[PDB]
DNA sequence: TACTAAA
């Protein structure tokens, strides 16, 4: 049923638009979520998505994240370095995601190492954050125990950069 | 009735210390038809029959090769014949030692001859030049018994000397030929684009009339250095950090300063946010020690290349300055040869001896004394390239005896000998992790247990510092005024020598004895300036060579092109190419990369405009 | 009038 499906993929993580789940579906002769999601994963979520996210994060205010969710990077820079050198190692990696879900942009800073995440991260991948997740001054603490990478195959305009 | 052999090195005191050496104590010595070369006499076994002995010395290069004289006048000859349609012959170097008559004269009825020249590559080119001198003369051969002989060595001492005496070979013809193919390569390329800029920059702006604009594989190369340092000075845009520190106050007397575990941020609000997350806390708790042994390694043997880096950086004295000083000292007998490459101490060297003589100078009376009562540590192993021996004293000396340009130079041969020969420096280092909130910070400090060449060269010493407090995991420490500091990214400075003397050794431009010649002539062209620091900022000349180089073909001021040529060079060198064959193809692709520059100069005249 | 490099 519709309604089945729309709740597997509430506790899968995966808030979508009803139209999103209507233009993405393949034939509505024996629909299945797994295939659903496969399919969904390979696509922007700027048209497909819908809006979970609360205001004003990009501020204060709010205090902590609730849900595991599913965001979409748009672009990641390595704080702790120049921007002439990015390959420099005097200094430990910290990297700045910013995040979208479709209609709100938020920014996240990780906090502890995470090796699931890189430098040359393809844009567009999507990741999972289950559990809690700390809100300071507007930034998304992500750390190795509440992120996790979905992957992602979407068209790169990065290569041209 | 008996044969003579006769024996040629490269410099006379090389030859007086083998004659000594080869003759015990029997040595009469007379002056010659040069006045700046000796004769040593002797008497000896050779070959199984008693010999006469004949030791002379020729004065390095006796030949170098230059075009004839119609093609030398600069106005009568289009720079492009110079390539392919031009003589060369071998002319006399210093021709007021009259070398070749000198070897003639003295090889008249000798038998055998024994080259005891260096053992480098143009070592065999200098053979063959003597052998070209002397062989019409020798007399005869009475039979298929040799006549041409080679010694190999490195060191001087007694050991070394006999078996070289004891265990002679054959020259080498390959590597001679390798040596003219690169005077013959150097000479028509630098020839040729030299006249070509030099006319036509002379005809169109009248500011640099009466000036040389000179080309050549090194002088090029070595501007493009400093004008490429230039450049990332030119194209550099500043940044700003965030660095944030704090300060703990344990044990009520000591005011420790953090340092943050993550060095820097660059974004201002997670700066803020991480400082807003530390302020509002009263403790910081400990977290991890340590107490690890290091060692500071000791110096190694002493090398041209160091020696000139160190005169440049710490003493003050250019490269050409510092080399006369050197050759100086070499001559008066207070030093070794001041052109080595070796970093490795012979395994017959009288180290125990060297260390002996400078025992009574003030400044290391105790340190020597106290070595020779407790023994030498063995020096370190490095590069053992069959050069010469590396640079220690010889001579006692004093600040009176000695000049106050040269006794600096002496005090750092003798103190890097000492430094090397000594024991080495350890310290304790401890570092103590503190946590205030979520992050960490980090407090390291430095004490010395036993210094060991520090004495020596007390400029390379580990800095004094107090004590890290006692500490155990688990204690808390009031901590007081942490802030948020705010700093700028530095640009880079011009290029010192010391750093161009290294780029130009990792890339193999320029040899031991050719550095401080390039690097005078980028200075008189020039090209070049030298400010406060001994550092060398390019002149709007040499920028706009450079530029203009790099906008018609780049391939004449890339710092590889030397080494392929040297490899390519190689190839007759090891007999696996073909002297004729390898020539005329490097020729050829320098000849066809004349040409392409030629008719395309305007690129570097539209920039040329601007600046002159 | 020189030039290039190398002991
Ligand atoms: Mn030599
Ligand atoms: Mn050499």
């Amino acid at each position: 049923m519709a309604q089945v499906a729309g709740a597997a993929l509430s506790q899968a993580g995966w808030y979508l638009s009803d139209e999103g789940i209507e233009a993405c579906t393949s034939s509505p002769d024996k629909v299945n979520v797994n295939d659903i999601i496969l399919i969904a994963l390979n696509t922007d979520l700027r048209t497909i998505g819908k809006k979970f996210l609360p205001s004003d994060i990009n501020s204060g205010k709010v205090e902590k994240l609730e849900g595991p969710c599913v965001l979409q990077i748009q672009k990641i820079r390595n704080v702790a370095a120049p921007k002439d050198n990015e390959e420099s190692q005097a200094a430990p990696r910290m990297l700045r995601l910013q995040m979208t879900d479709g209609h709100i942009s938020c920014t996240a800073v990780e906090f502890s190492y995470m090796s699931k995440i890189s430098l040359n991260t393809p844009p567009g991948t999507k990741v999972k954050l289950s559990g809690i997740v700390d809100i300071k001054n507007g930034f998304l603490l992500l750390n190795d125990s509440n992120t996790t990478v979905l992957g992602g195959e979407v068209e790169h305009l990065i290569e041209k950069w | 009735v008996m044969k003579t052999v006769l024996m040629v090195a490269e410099m006379p005191s090389l030859a007086q210390s083998i004659a000594k050496i080869l003759s015990r104590g029997s040595l009469s010595s007379h002056k010659g038809l040069n006045g700046a070369c000796s004769v040593h006499e002797y008497t000896g076994t050779f070959a199984g029959q008693p010999v006469r002995f004949k030791m002379t010395s020729v004065c390095g290069h006796v030949m170098t090769l230059d075009f004839l004289g119609k093609y030398n006048k600069w106005d009568k000859v289009d720079p492009a014949e110079l390539f392919s349609q031009a003589p060369t012959e071998k002319k006399e170097a210093n021709p007021k030692l009259n070398m070749v008559k000198f070897l003639q004269v003295e090889g008249r009825g000798c038998d055998y001859i024994v080259l005891w020249l260096d053992c480098d590559k143009e070592g065999e080119n200098i053979c063959f030049e003597v052998l070209d001198a002397v062989l019409p003369v020798m007399n005869k051969a009475h039979g298929g018994e040799k006549t041409v002989f080679r010694a190999r060595f490195s060191s001087i001492t007694d050991t070394d000397i006999c078996n070289a005496m004891a265990c002679l070979g054959e020259p080498d013809h390959n590597e001679a030929l390798s040596v003219d193919a690169r005077q013959e390569l150097d000479l028509r390329i630098g020839c040729a684009f030299t006249r070509f800029q030099t006319k036509y920059f002379q005809g169109k702006y009248g500011d640099l009339d009466s000036s040389l604009i000179s080309f050549g594989p090194c002088q090029t190369p070595t501007l493009g250095f400093c004008v490429e340092r230039h450049d990332k000075i030119q194209s550099f845009k500043p940044e700003t950090y965030w660095v944030l520190q704090a300060k703990v106050n344990t044990d009520k007397d000591r005011s420790l300063l953090l340092d943050w575990d993550r060095v820097r941020v660059f974004d201002r609000e997670i700066a803020q946010m991480f400082l807003n997350m530390t302020k509002l806390e009263k403790e910081a708790q400990v977290e991890a020690t340590s107490r690890k042994e290091k060692a500071k390694q000791r110096p190694l043997a002493l090398n041209t290349v160091e020696m000139l880096r160190v005169a440049s950086s710490s003493l003050g004295m250019g490269p050409q300055h510092a080399m006369q000083t050197a050759e100086r000292l070499y001559t008066q007998g207070y030093i070794s040869y001041p052109r080595t490459e070796t970093t490795h101490y012979p395994e017959n060297f009288d180290l125990k001896g060297s260390l002996r003589q400078q025992a009574n100078h003030p400044y290391w009376a105790d340190t020597v004394k106290r070595l020779l009562a407790e023994g030498i540590n063995r020096p370190r192993k490095g590069h053992d390239a069959g050069d010469h021996p590396p640079i220690t004293p010889m001579k006692s000396a004093t600040e009176a005896e000695l000049g106050g340009d040269a006794w600096r130079l002496y005090e750092y041969i003798t103190r890097h000998f000492i430094a090397t020969v000594s024991h080495d420096c350890k310290y304790l280092q401890s570092t103590i992790s503190f946590r205030i909130g979520p992050e960490l910070f980090t407090c390291s400090g430095k004490t010395v247990l036993s210094p060991g060449f520090t004495e020596v060269m007390p400029w390379q010493s580990v800095p004094l510092e107090e004590s890290l407090p006692t500490c155990q995991r688990g204690d808390a420490f009031p901590v007081g005024e942490v802030k948020m500091l705010e700093k700028q990214t530095n640009p880079p400075d011009y290029l010192t020598e010391a750093e161009l003397i290294t780029l130009m050794e990792k890339h193999g431009i320029g040899t031991d004895a050719s550095i401080p010649v390039h690097i005078n002539n980028i200075c008189q062209r020039n090209y070049v300036t030298v400010e406060s620091g001994r550092r060398l900022k390019p002149t709007n000349l040499g920028i706009v060579l450079v530029h203009g180089y790099y906008k018609i073909d780049a391939e004449l001021v890339l710092p590889t092109i030397r080494s392929a040529v040297e490899k390519q060079l190689n190839l007759i060198a090891q007999g696996k190419a073909d002297y004729r064959q390898v020539l005329g193809h490097t020729l050829d692709v320098f000849k066809r990369k004349f040409h392409y520059f030629v008719d395309s100069i305007a690129g570097m005249d539209e920039l040329m405009e601007v600046s002159f």
